């Protein structure tokens, strides 16, 4: 908590960040839930009924400044693949976290091949159908770190390969030296 | 179709 410098906080931006999605449509999608009387946002993908999924979500460019190592906190839900009818033969229960450093913001020009994998992100708890239908999802929290960073800025990216994932929070920070 | 999160709808700021 103390002495943390926040470089990115998806949940606090209130649906305004509009991150790049590749492909657009049937891949990652910005969603809103307002059942708490307060809106919450998320990037969701659930293309579990067709195979060969390779869906990418890329944050906006992050200015590195003096940060030398970054810490990444994700909060997310994952639905049990058994929740789906049976042609879910390509369904997965993990997704992948990537990053890329660059000296310039490439804007809409997103190139998978420039990104390095940080880790596979797996849930401690999957959300089964009975809990989904009762609006009692299981929110997972995972943390990773990356360094050393040397360039003007960096991207984070999330690759889905056929899981039913809702990404509710992405918080990136570094510690003051 | 299948939703990753209950009662969620695609959203885009006005």
């Amino acid at each position: 908590g103390p002495g943390e410098v926040v470089l990115l906080d998806f949940a606090a931006a209130g649906g305004e960040l509009g991150w790049l999605t590749h492909p657009y449509g049937k891949g990652w999608d910005l969603m809103q839930n307002i059942m708490n009387d307060m809106p919450i946002y998320m990037y969701s993908v659930c293309n579990v009924m067709s195979g060969d999924q390779d869906n990418w979500l890329r944050t906006n460019w992050v200015y590195r400044g003096e940060a030398e190592r970054i810490f990444i906190e994700l909060k997310f839900t994952v639905r049990d693949c058994n929740s789906f009818p049976g042609g879910a033969s390509s369904c997965k229960e993990t997704f992948n976290l990537y990053y890329a450093e660059s000296d310039l913001d490439y804007g809409t020009n997103f190139q998978k091949r420039l990104f390095t994998k940080i880790d596979t992100i797996a849930p401690d708890e999957i959300t089964v159908s009975s809990d989904f239908e009762a609006r009692h999802v299981k929110l997972n929290v995972e943390e990773r770190s990356v360094g050393p960073l040397t360039r003007k800025g960096f991207y984070l990216a999330f690759q889905d390969i056929g899981a039913c994932v809702a990404l509710l929070s992405v918080r990136v920070y570094y510690k003051k030296a | 179709x299948w939703l990753a999160y209950p009662d969620s709808v695609p959203y885009r700021p006005k």
